[PDB]
């Protein structure tokens, strides 16, 4: 009865999916609203964002289980961005993401063929 | 009132998975261990056609 | 301070149960919403969980 | 937290304790005069008074409601008559509480002693667990 | 380098190993495989007689789970049809929603029994035709029958996510375990007599170390080596899944990009 | 007037209105109602 509508969790309603403002407090550190998407995107953008030694935080965190979006805050300091290295993270991901995609694709058919045939 | 389909806890399919059960622990000498001819490793939902009452054949007859 | 979540039931903040010595066993609690602008005070500047 | 669980939306959504809520509505056909009649026509709103936010577009030509009819709201399901230009139909009618919802199983029409009609529907309405349930 | 080593496979399980990689993709691609990954199933269904046992509503609910056919899908127009939300067509259209039927009778007097079998798409190959996990069956059990009990339904599947019901996740669960002794300590194992002695080792456990030793345990040490084990429905071919994973996880790191080089 | 459904044989009464509930070819007095068409909206959830 009182139940949000489930099509309402994957779909904006004219929300921007992304945005980008900075902080204050913190200087040259900005924080990042995705919505309707999180809880995996999220997570990667972390574990792997703060493997560039360019920076020096990396939020994340859903506000709260029923709305669903997340922030992320970035800080760096002392050059640039921060928008740059988060998106320079992004690509380092799609591009380290086919690596596998394509070894995936490569080793299958090829423990497919031990197991009999034929052709 | 007859079998779940898909496991409560997974997805595992078990709506195909017991008219051909019941012809074993009733009809083939082996154990409730015999669903493991099923695969059902888990648990999981194993514990689905497991724990089940077939509630139709005795609801079924009541004909209008 | 109200405001506002959707699902049926009344979310509250668990280190207030104490005071109303009542777990979640499918307990009921009550609200009063206030009218007039004159009470809305009373009830915020004398009664409030935190002056509490 | 302190005496509360929380569960698995996945699981729920497959069938975990889904339940179902049949309520019945129960009405006879009383008949004092002298000779007063009082039978089950659809209210007609011309001659009525009073009865407002049906609507009895939901009742067949017996006055009565054909399952599986999507009830819900405040809606109306059976209708009654009793005399006293355009005089003079009232309106006994049982509406049905909006707190409850969804279709009608079945409806059984047979006859009391009485000496009358005697009507019994019985609708449906599919429960799921929702926060805050026990 | 590599990336993946593949074990054993079936025909509705795919077991695997992980290599160079971090834990967050790890996780992040078994949430995505978990929920986020296009399927067919049904959504919708109108009766018109129906006097059977099972109500209605209680149909609904179970015609739905019954798996479906899918393997391309997102490649339109054919052989893969965009979600009905967000379709060039008005409210519900065969190019955007497969059609199924089901008009089930009765021509004896014992008991009736039927399965997945008895519907019926359209014939437009898309698919489309349900499945048959069962061994040379018909597939899983829908109702049971007496006497003259038809019931007459009308099916249309849309495309969804298991966010969305958990109804569209082709996906059963998944299996990972990395680090299986115990390098980084990442748990805390309950005696309660005895450690190493209480807990069993796991069969993926014999593909690795660091017994002996008293290094002591080191921490410039990364979770790497992920022991995976994807399980399918039997909805679309076991991965599939895993394939169409990461191409619709790229496409949602890109997303990002594009909202930021832009502007 | 409509049609009617007896409890045990089920045949159709077709019956009209204010008279005497029962059947036609056998007995009992009571009766159900013919499932409307009638094509209705159904969620899978
Ligand atoms: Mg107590
Ligand atoms: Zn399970
Ligand atoms: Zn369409
Ligand atoms: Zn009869």
């Amino acid at each position: 009865m009182n139940q949000p509508e489930r099509y309402e969790l994957i779909e904006l309603m004219g929300l921007p999916k992304v945005t980008y403002e900075l902080d204050s407090k913190s200087p040259n550190a900005a924080v990042v609203t995705l919505e309707k998407e999180d809880h995996t995107l999220a997570n990667m953008l972390a574990n792997q964002l703060l493997s560039d030694e360019r920076v020096l935080f990396a939020g994340y965190k859903v506000p709260h289980p029923l709305n669903h979006n997340f922030i992320l805050r970035v800080q760096t300091v002392e050059d640039c961005s921060p928008k740059q290295v988060i998106v320079d993270a992004a690509k380092s991901l799609i591009t380290h993401l086919e690596e596998i995609k394509v070894n995936f694709m490569r080793e299958w058919e090829l423990k497919m063929i031990s197991v009999e045939g034929v052709e | 009132m007859i079998i779940p389909i898909r496991c409560f806890s997974c997805g595992k399919v078990i709506g195909d998975k017991w008219d051909t059960y019941l012809t074993l622990l009733q009809e083939d000498n082996t154990e409730g261990e015999a669903l493991d001819k099923l695969g059902l490793q888990r648990y999981c939902c194993r514990r689905m056609i497991l724990t089940h009452v077939d509630l139709i054949e005795k609801l079924l007859c009541y004909n209008p | 301070r109200i405001r506002v979540m959707p699902y049926s039931t009344f979310r509250l903040n668990l280190s207030v149960t104490s005071p109303y010595n009542a777990d979640f066993d499918g307990d009921e609690m009550n609200m009063h919403v206030p009218q007039s602008e004159e009470t809305r005070a009373e009830i915020q500047e004398i009664t409030m969980v935190p002056k509490q | 937290q302190e005496d509360s669980i929380i569960m698995n939306q996945a699981s729920i959504d497959r069938g975990l304790f889904r339940s179902i809520f049949y309520r019945t509505y129960t009405d006879q056909e009383k008949k004092i005069g002298m000779t007063v009649m009082e039978e089950f026509e659809r209210p007609v709103r011309s001659t009525t008074l009073r009865m407002k936010h049906g609507t009895y577009d939901k009742l067949e030509d017996d006055g009565l409601i054909a399952p599986g009819t999507r009830v819900s709201g405040e809606d109306i399901i059976i209708g009654k008559t009793a005399p006293i230009q355009l005089h003079a139909k009232r309106d006994v009618s049982t509406p049905l509480r909006s707190t409850e919802s969804g279709i009608v199983d079945q409806v059984m029409v047979t006859t009391n002693q009485e000496g009358l009609k005697f009507v019994k529907v019985r609708m449906r309405s599919t429960r799921i667990p929702q926060i805050g349930d026990k | 380098e590599t990336h993946i080593t593949i074990r054993n496979i079936s025909k509705n399980s795919v077991d695997f190993v992980l290599t160079n990689t971090s834990l967050a993709v790890a996780n992040s691609l078994r949430r995505v495989v978990l929920a986020e990954i296009p399927t067919v199933a049904i959504d919708l269904v109108e009766i018109n007689v129906n006097t059977s046992v099972m109500p209605d509503e209680f149909l609904a609910h179970r015609l739905g789970m019954i798996p479906l056919d899918s393997s391309n899908i997102d490649e339109p127009p054919p052989v893969g049809l965009e979600y009905t939300r967000n379709c060039d067509c008005d409210q519900y259209c065969p190019k955007c929603s497969v059609e199924l039927f089901l008009n089930a009778k009765c021509t004896g007097e014992g008991t009736m029994e039927i399965y997945a079998r008895d519907l019926v798409v359209s014939s437009n190959s898309s698919l489309g035709h349900p499945i048959l996990a069962d061994p040379k069956s018909r597939g899983p059990l829908i109702c049971k029958l007496r006497k003259e009990q038809e019931i007459s339904l009308r099916c249309i599947a849309k495309k969804g996510i298991a966010k969305e019901h958990a109804k569209w996740s082709p996906t059963s669960a998944v299996a990972f375990e990395y680090d299986p002794w115990n390098k980084l300590q990442h748990t805390d194992y309950w005696f309660e007599n005895d450690a190493d002695a209480e807990w069993p080792k796991s069969k993926n456990a014999d593909w690795e170390e660091p017994p002996r030793e008293g290094e002591p345990f080191n921490f410039q040490e990364e979770p790497r080596r992920f022991y995976m084990d994807v399980e399918s429905v039997g909805s679309i071919p076991p991965n599939e899944i895993m394939v169409q994973g990461l191409r619709i996880l790229q496409e949602k790191l890109a997303v990002l990009v594009r909202d930021l080089d832009e502007e | 007037t409509m049609i009617y459904l007896c409890a045990d044989c089920g045949a159709r009464n077709t019956i009209q209105a204010k008279e005497v509930i029962r059947c036609r070819e056998c007995g009992h007095r009571v009766m159900y109602k013919m499932r409307t068409k009638r094509m209705v909206q159904f969620e899978a959830r």
